[PDB]
């Protein structure tokens, strides 16, 4: 509107029109420069021509603005972690993680002097909210709600029985901590 | 004319999508307190420009006064999204334009009451996108914020602006051109 | 002093943390202005002692008065006294990134306005 | 690039600028994406199991 407005508001230029710029061709002027695809007309006054460079550095900071934040996604993107043994959970926060209480998992990780599994205990008895539960079934529920924020350390026979059940949203990875079995 | 009515309609629909605009409380729908002791609030509110009131809770309708100065140079901006001028200078331009254009329509002759409005038309909606960028920029530096329809009201009035002055530009540009005919 | 760090942490903006024991650090998440918080897990497990000169007669009866208000549940009831019942705390561009350039654009628009309006004064003026 | 002839009527124009919106669209993900492929090197995919 305004660069419509500064070239043929006024009549002392006009002799038939002095600019090609109508309403219609400064729609389509302002267009083209955001796309940075160049046109055919271009302003030849000096109203009309702060009208088009204010213009063109907005619309060279927007697409430099565009182009340098969606490669700031596709980059952090290509970063991300699968996380998949007791070591990446070790060495991160952001992912909780427990066992449940009153058996021999959570006993395992109270009792270790293996650094990786200290570290893992010493975070799990102080995290708030707690981050043991009652009964497996409840292990299970966190992780499947938890959109990939809880990770649950239980037996591998129980690990590989959920990971058959529906809705398949479970996995299991890494290799097992240790060796032993029901009696 | 033609291009007058749709100008006197266009005055009038800018003029009270602004006013309604900056007075209705419903710019913004976030989550906020609607009162002024830990007080288990955070309930859903819509809040205007002045006034925050909530939509639920135990005060179905209680309203508050937004406080706008809660270290310098930015002080700036929460002094410019405080008292609203830009908002409230868009909504005196567009009274200031609907004169105009009715003046017109009585002495006659005079031409430049037409460019006039036209001038005071381009200008409210250019004060306008400057009020939206401040009110947006202020809310961003204090979640699910939505906007309402005083928010598009204003966006709204905006677009009526620009295209009435583009049609008070056209009729100046006409009634210059009658001028040249007779000649 | 506790209070020195407490102040460094709140003036400097991000730029130092304090290391600290729990309990101070849990009782200050709780007061204004609510700007500290505590980070990670405690780096060791510990306790107060009611502390007497070596020997000193006075020291079995205190103990002894530690595990009694221990097990009568008053400990507790002093802990969340002065702590929790007392306590005063109860991604894409936006536009803030680039508010510039679009004030830049509405600064040239309207001086291109004033430079448009300003010459036709003039050319008007002059024909009077 | 830039040619010798810009569209001149509505119907044309609307074609003219549906196709230099989609032309930035992608021209913007070739280079964030090139850019994101040279930034992560990850180049692992051989036996995993
Ligand atoms: C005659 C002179 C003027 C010619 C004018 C030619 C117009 C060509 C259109 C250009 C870009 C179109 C961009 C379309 C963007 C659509 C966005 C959309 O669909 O968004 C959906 C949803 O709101 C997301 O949250
Ligand atoms: C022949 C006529 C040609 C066209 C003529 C007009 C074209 C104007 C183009 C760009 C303006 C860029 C303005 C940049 C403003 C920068 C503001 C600044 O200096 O900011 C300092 C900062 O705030 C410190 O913290
Ligand atoms: C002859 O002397 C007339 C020109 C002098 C007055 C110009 C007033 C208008 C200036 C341009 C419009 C500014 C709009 C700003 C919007 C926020």
């Amino acid at each position: 509107v305004v660069l419509f407005l500064v070239s043929r508001f006024s009549p002392y230029e006009w002799h038939q029109p002095p600019n090609e710029f109508g309403i219609f061709n400064s729609l389509w002027f302002s267009l083209g420069a955001f796309m940075q695809q160049g046109c055919d007309i271009s302003p030849r006054s000096l109203s009309g021509r702060i009208v088009g460079g204010v213009w063109w550095f907005f619309t060279l900071i927007i697409i430099s603005s565009y182009t340098a934040n969606l490669a700031a996604f596709l980059t952090v993107e290509r970063m991300v972690s699968p996380i998949e043994s007791a070591e990446d959970l070790a060495k991160q926060t952001e992912i909780a993680y427990g066992t449940l209480d009153s058996g021999s998992t959570k006993e395992f990780f109270r009792r270790s002097k293996i650094a990786v599994y200290e570290k893992m205990w010493t975070y799990m008895r102080s995290a708030e909210p707690s981050v043991f539960t009652r009964t497996t079934a409840e292990g299970v529920a966190r992780v499947r709600k938890s959109k990939g924020k809880f990770a649950f350390l239980l037996e591998s026979t129980m690990n590989e029985y959920i990971e058959q059940r529906k809705p398949c949203d479970t996995m299991k990875v890494g290799g097992n901590l240790d060796s032993k079995g029901y009696g | 004319g033609v291009q007058m009515l749709l100008t006197i309609v266009g005055a009038f629909a800018a003029f009270s999508l602004m006013t309604i605009a900056v007075g209705t409380d419903y710019w913004l729908y976030s989550r906020g307190v609607c009162k002024t002791s830990k007080k288990n609030e955070e309930v859903m509110t819509h809040s205007g420009l002045w006034r925050t009131c909530c939509l639920e809770g135990n005060f179905k309708g209680l309203c508050k006064q937004i406080d706008h100065f809660p270290d310098t140079a930015e002080y700036f901006l929460r002094a410019v999204r405080a008292s609203s001028i830009f908002p409230i200078l868009s909504v005196i331009l567009l009274f200031m334009g609907g004169l105009c254009i009715a003046a017109s329509e009585f002495y006659k002759t005079r031409h430049n009451i037409i460019l006039s409005a036209g001038i005071f038309f381009v200008s409210a909606g250019l004060s306008n996108i400057i009020g939206i960028i401040v009110y947006i920029s202020a809310n961003a530096g204090d979640n699910s914020y939505s906007y309402g329809w005083s928010f598009y009201f204003g966006a709204l009035s905006f677009i009526i602006a620009e295209m009435v002055g583009v049609l008070a530009v056209h009729m100046f540009i006409d009634r210059h051109k009658q001028l040249r005919a007779t000649a | 002093t506790t209070a020195e760090g407490v102040a460094r942490v709140r003036k400097s903006k991000g730029k130092f943390a304090f290391l600290l024991e729990s309990t101070m650090n849990e009782y200050i998440e709780q007061r204004k202005p609510c700007d500290t918080m505590k980070v990670g897990g405690n780096l060791d497990s510990k306790g107060y002692g009611v502390a007497t000169p070596k020997g000193s007669s006075l020291r079995t009866p205190v103990n002894l008065a530690v595990l009694k208000l221990s097990e009568a549940g008053v400990l507790d009831k002093l802990k969340n006294k002065w702590w929790y019942d007392k306590g005063e705390c109860g991604s894409a561009l936006s536009l803030s990134n680039v508010a510039g350039v679009f004030y830049i654009l509405v600064g040239g628009l309207g001086l291109a306005m004033l430079v448009a309006l300003i010459e036709f004064c003039y050319k008007s003026r002059a024909e009077a």
